[PDB]
């Protein structure tokens, strides 16, 4: 047969083959071989008002008959109708302009939020609303460790088929499909993930390879996913990170060395629980770090290239609950009212960064994770006031408005003035609550740094920020104020 | 001084002969890097590299979901080299670093949807439930299968963009391609062949040469081992190449120059209309095939509209390429400044009236630079040879009209079908308007709207073929119907 | 019950002198489209929510200023 | 009314105000133009700014109030 | 049908038994691609996917005919080609 | 080469040299009736005629003659009758 091929293929023209034979399978093996237009297999001149035919090599191009045929006379128009007609409304336009806003953005918030003093029972009703009734839960050694996950799992009851508790902080693709091959064979049609953000991104990944199937790196790209994924419930146990009401998701490429996204609306979750018995226990390092990166958040949210009215006010409403529950919290850390307070300070600075974007602080805190193992939420804190300074010029009244929420006093002052008081009140406020605040307490070299900034200018949150990053020299300059 | 080879059969060689050649910074007029120039043997080994990867070769053989995961690797060092790869367009081809800056992103994500499209949505197999014959009773089903060895010719417009496009369609389907970058431009596919090289792409299904004159693409064109030639370009040198493709009979798709027509109607909003006018004839100093340089502006409104074009036009700033405040860098060399320059002599010759621009400019603290100030032509008649030839370059002519049939009559008087636009206050006139337009692409209220799935080409004489999306794909693979 | 704390139900406050009920679940589902000229984004919206046959409801004062004429136009033939 | 799951129709044959109260009512879209408010009167304009007003002080101020509500409420104020 | 086969036969040197067909086989095949484009073909197809997220907006294919067509046909098959 | 010179589309349908194969388990009768078939309808004057007959060295003696009696079985005459 293989010399029967390669006679047949042994000429200049493609238009046609037959082969005979009494096995279909040996007769397709190898008519897939000839490079031939029309093959037919114990038959000859089988013409077809909806086969195409015609010629491979010499014996021409193009085909006649069916929707092929059909095809080869009409032409391709591609129209395109803006969604927008207003100048400034399309960032690729911003090239030949020196104003760089583009405040056209469509805001979205389909998250149920469930919160109060004993409101994790309502998950036995949310699994019903959602149509699910086999939930697996998403967690890591620490977290199950408290016996969170055994509470949600007695709430659960009967929608509990399993726990998968191997989700290790800064996860990776490796990680998720393994999560993943977990709960298709438990036959889950629901995740309920109980952590902190690193879960949560987890098992939106986790839902998005169950919906899809496939592997985790196969569907890391932006809006291309248009349909609902695996139902998703998140219970965060951290007192910030957002993750519950964002659609992006952050994970690591260990053969590669970089943090890869996932941005998609149909990524976030379709239900949240904020239950104080969640983050009651939660220590004091990381009860001031999840509060400075939730700060972080809402303060960089403000300040963006897209903020929006809306954006702006949940911005400012956690800003003042973070800063007056942080001390409560830190003093008195059983304080349920104060503990609800920033739990809810941390969903509303999720959803103003959501839309509004983060800028460079946020670009140089996933570096530092990604190569020293550093926490999102102390690289966060200890450069979000250096941040400020660096846009105190460009930005505009926002920074005045951010330190009126803190509470200093803006009667009248230059708008670079509000600006500096209101860095001096977050760093006010970090040094009242026991703050970390340089980098070489984490040890990272002074001579890094240098690649640190170079590995800076890769992430996408650059060109969101107020201020335009001319290149790694001013990523240098921040980085050796922070140390 | 940097250096660069060859890549050939999965690795960097020299020229046979080890003849080079030097780039040049069209911004300063200073040596760039030194480049190996392919001589007939270098393309003759490129030719049998690739039909040895594509007849024995594992790539053609494996399945869409086995090649999608080499593909995404393949991104992800493309990645890896974004500063690299911008820095490198913008010292080599004139682009203004906010405009470089995105190529390998852009490209890497194009790269991942189309292996995610063709490893899950692409038809490979489809049924023929109805064949249209009672008397051949059986099963009728069409296989679709690569093509072969791909030979693709870019200009030096877009270098990385367009080689992106050119490696993902040839690659992602199965063939294996031989890259033949622009002259003036050739860093780009080679930093581009070193993310392949770096990602494990199997030897000879990647291959760029870069050679001076035209011996090289002769040979390409007219080699009986190449199965099918994409070319962007020129009509002259793609009427040719046609030509010379002929005697084999092999596949050609040709995507040749435009005069893309803007137009703006009486219910459009001024401010963006303007904005999106500016953009669309100036960005990267009108050297994009798909330039709006004849704007069809309603007499109703060209006297508010013109002040404000003007004033936006003054308002651009030319500068260095790799300055973040430049707007417009310079043009490509000193041969495409000359014919700028011939062309606006012929329009003032014409009696068309010379708004803006017509002079050289001499960008602060730089000597030397291929740059050009913005022009604006008025009072142009449709039959003016500046409203008919292609010029790449910053020159616009504004014509006025007084309806829309008279306004889509104005924009078809043309050879060209590559683009067009159209701005107004209603969706439904403008539509109208549109579906009229004999050109491949309508943008409505916008331009140079980039899509991966959105696909392009032009009509007439600005060649035929589609790129991106399904229509993309389907270029690069054959149709077999297969009956049992 | 969803709810396992005091006061979380509304019947039982007829038996205390305290009325508060903060026990609610909150959502806003609605794709909010603004800004200058954005009126063209509904012929988007409606290929998004898979509807081509929009009939536009209004009043005699509001479609005597001719609002509804432009929205008619935006909607081009997705209007009948 | 264009983001509220709430929708109140007379009934003439009983002269009452009913209501129909769902989650699933409440508008997939909204599109804030100002061409539609651009031509609005000075009447029409310091009465719905006024009711826009009640809406959120009532709402800060109702036993069923809520951070995210007063939030919302705070922000309206201050624009309006 | 008659006709055609007869021409045909003299014509080109079909023999009857294969001419017979022509007419009927030509006939079939224009109303079968009539009502394929009538009501399969694509003559409008939505990109809900564009790939691009700085250009919001509605994008979707026209496909229009190409204009004045030239049909050069050789002797093996006159009708049916 | 005539239509590049104003850049048309074209679409070009030539000869071949299409091949038959018969492998060792089909069936001799039906395998000869489809290559004299393929091969000598309309006189071999049809495009995708079968005229390389590729026939496997395990059947190539039984195969042969069947050929030779099936094509000697062939009337040739008026195209009317």
């Amino acid at each position: 047969d293989e010399e029967a091929v390669a006679i047949a293929n042994d000429s200049i023209y493609g238009l046609a083959g037959g082969v005979y034979s009494g096995s279909n399978a040996r007769a397709q093996r190898v008519a897939t071989q000839l490079r031939t237009g029309t093959v037919w297999i114990n038959n000859y001149h089988a013409f077809g008002d909806f086969c195409p035919f015609g010629g491979y090599k010499q014996s021409g191009f193009g085909r006649e008959m069916g929707a092929s045929g059909l095809s080869e006379f009409v032409q391709v128009k591609r129209v395109h109708v803006s969604a927008y007609a207003s100048v400034g409304a399309s960032p690729a336009m911003a090239i030949l302009s020196d104003d760089k806003k583009t405040p056209f953005v469509q805001y979205n918030a389909p998250t149920n939020i469930i919160s109060g003093h004993g409101s994790l029972p309502a998950i036995y009703k949310e699994m019903v609303k959602l149509g699910c009734k086999r939930a697996v839960i998403m967690t890591d050694e620490g977290v199950n460790a408290t016996g969170l996950p055994t509470l949600v799992r007695e709430a659960l009851d009967d929608f509990c088929v399993g726990v998968y508790d191997r989700i290790e902080q800064d996860s990776s693709l490796d990680t998720v499909d393994a999560a993943a091959a977990y709960a298709r064979e438990c036959g889950a049609d629901a995740i309920v993930s109980v952590g902190g953000g690193s879960v949560i991104d987890t098992s939106k990944a986790v839902c998005v390879v169950l919906k899809n199937g496939g592997k985790c790196n196969d569907h890391m790209a932006m809006l291309r996913l248009q349909e609902p994924q695996t139902p998703h419930i998140a219970i965060p146990t951290t007192s910030g990170t957002g993750s519950e009401v964002t659609n992006v998701a952050v994970i690591k490429n260990k053969a590669v060395g970089r943090k890869v996204y996932i941005l998609d609306p149909h990524i976030v979750p379709n239900s949240t629980i904020l239950d104080p018995r969640f983050t009651l226990g939660l220590p004091h390092r990381m009860t001031v770090t999840t509060a400075l990166d939730a700060m972080t958040h809402s303060i960089e949210a403000l300040t963006s290239t897209r903020s929006q009215p809306i954006c702006d006010g949940q911005a400012l409403q956690a800003i003042r609950l973070i800063s007056e529950n942080l001390p409560r919290v830190v003093a008195k850390p059983h304080d349920e009212a104060a503990r609800a307070n920033l739990q809810l300070a941390a969903t509303m600075a999720g959803w103003a960064f959501n839309v509004a974007q983060v800028g460079l602080a946020h670009a140089m805190a996933h570096t530092l994770g990604a190569i020293h193992d550093i926490p999102h939420g102390l690289a966060c804190g200890i450069m979000l006031p250096r941040v400020m300074r660096f846009n105190v010029d460009h930005a505009g009244h926002k920074l005045a408005l951010a330190a009126q929420a803190l509470g200093v006093q803006t009667t009248g002052m230059d708008a670079r003035e509000a600006g500096l008081a209101a860095a001096q009140a977050v760093e006010a406020l970090m040094q009242s609550v026991d703050h970390p605040r340089y980098l070489s307490d984490l040890g990272v070299p002074r001579d890094n740094l240098s690649n640190l900034a170079a590995h800076a200018m890769g992430d996408a949150a650059i060109m969101f920020n107020a201020r335009p990053v001319k290149g790694p020299q001013e990523v240098m300059a921040v980085y050796e104020e922070a140390y | 001084m940097d250096s660069y080879q060859l890549f050939l059969d999965g690795e960097f060689v020299d020229a046979a002969d080890g003849r080079t050649f030097t780039t040049t910074d069209p911004g300063n007029e200073q040596p760039v890097a030194t480049v190996a120039q392919a001589g007939e043997a270098d393309a003759l080994r490129a030719i049998e590299a690739a039909r040895w990867a594509f007849d024995h070769g594992e790539w053609p053989k494996m399945t869409p979901q086995e090649r999608a995961a080499r593909i995404y690797d393949f991104a992800d060092h493309v990645t890896k080299l974004a500063g690299r790869l911008a820095m490198a367009e913008s010292m080599d081809a004139g682009h203004v670093i906010n405009l470089s800056k995105f190529w390998a992103a852009n490209g890497a994500a194009l790269l991942r949807n189309l292996a995610h499209y063709s490893a899950n949505s692409f038809p490979w197999e489809e049924e023929i439930p109805y064949s249209g014959n009672v008397g051949a009773p059986g099963r009728d089903y069409i296989r679709r299968e690569p093509i072969g060895v791909c030979v693709g010719i870019i200009p030096w417009n877009f270098p990385a963009s367009m080689a992106f496009w050119k490696i993902s369609h040839a690659i992602i389907m199965g063939n294996t391609i031989v890259l033949k970058p622009a002259t003036q431009t050739p860093l780009t596919a080679l930093i581009i062949a070193e993310a392949a090289k770096a990602a494990g792409i199997p030897k000879g299904v990647i291959n760029v040469i870069t050679g001076q004159g035209r011996e090289v693409g002769n040979l390409l064109c007219t080699h009986p081992d190449v199965d099918k030639i994409s070319f962007t370009g020129s009509t002259s040198v793609g009427n040719n190449i046609m030509k010379l493709a002929a005697d084999s009979t092999k596949r050609v798709t040709l995507e040749l120059g435009g005069k893309s027509a803007n137009i703006i109607l009486d219910d459009a909003d001024l401010d963006a209309a303007v904005e999106g006018a500016v953009f669309g004839t100036f960005l990267h100093q009108g050297q994009v095939c798909e330039s709006g340089t004849r704007l069809l502006v309603s007499s109703k409104i060209y006297d508010a509209f013109i002040d404000k074009l003007k004033a936006r036009t003054e308002a651009l700033r030319v500068g260095y390429p790799l300055s973040p405040e430049s707007h417009l860098g310079p043009l490509v060399s000193g041969k495409q400044l000359e014919t700028v320059e011939g062309y606006v002599k012929l329009g003032l010759e014409e009696g068309a009236t010379l708004l803006t621009g017509g002079h050289r400019v001499e960008v602060p603290g730089i000597s030397g630079g291929h740059y050009y100030a913005p022009t604006i032509f008025t009072d142009v008649d449709n039959r003016m040879r500046i409203a008919q030839e292609e010029i790449f370059g910053p020159v616009v002519v504004v014509i006025r009209f007084d309806s829309d049939e008279e306004a889509v009559a104005i924009a078809n008087d043309s050879i060209y079908g590559l683009a067009g636009g159209v701005y107004s206050g209603s969706n439904a006139r403008a539509q109208r308007v549109a579906t009229q337009l004999r050109t491949g692409t309508v943008w409505i209220n916008n331009y140079h709207a980039f899509g991966d799935f959105c696909p392009f080409g032009g009509y007439k004489q600005s060649g035929f073929g589609r790129e991106m999306g399904a229509s993309g794909l389907s270029e690069f693979v054959q149709v077999k119907r297969v009956h049992v």
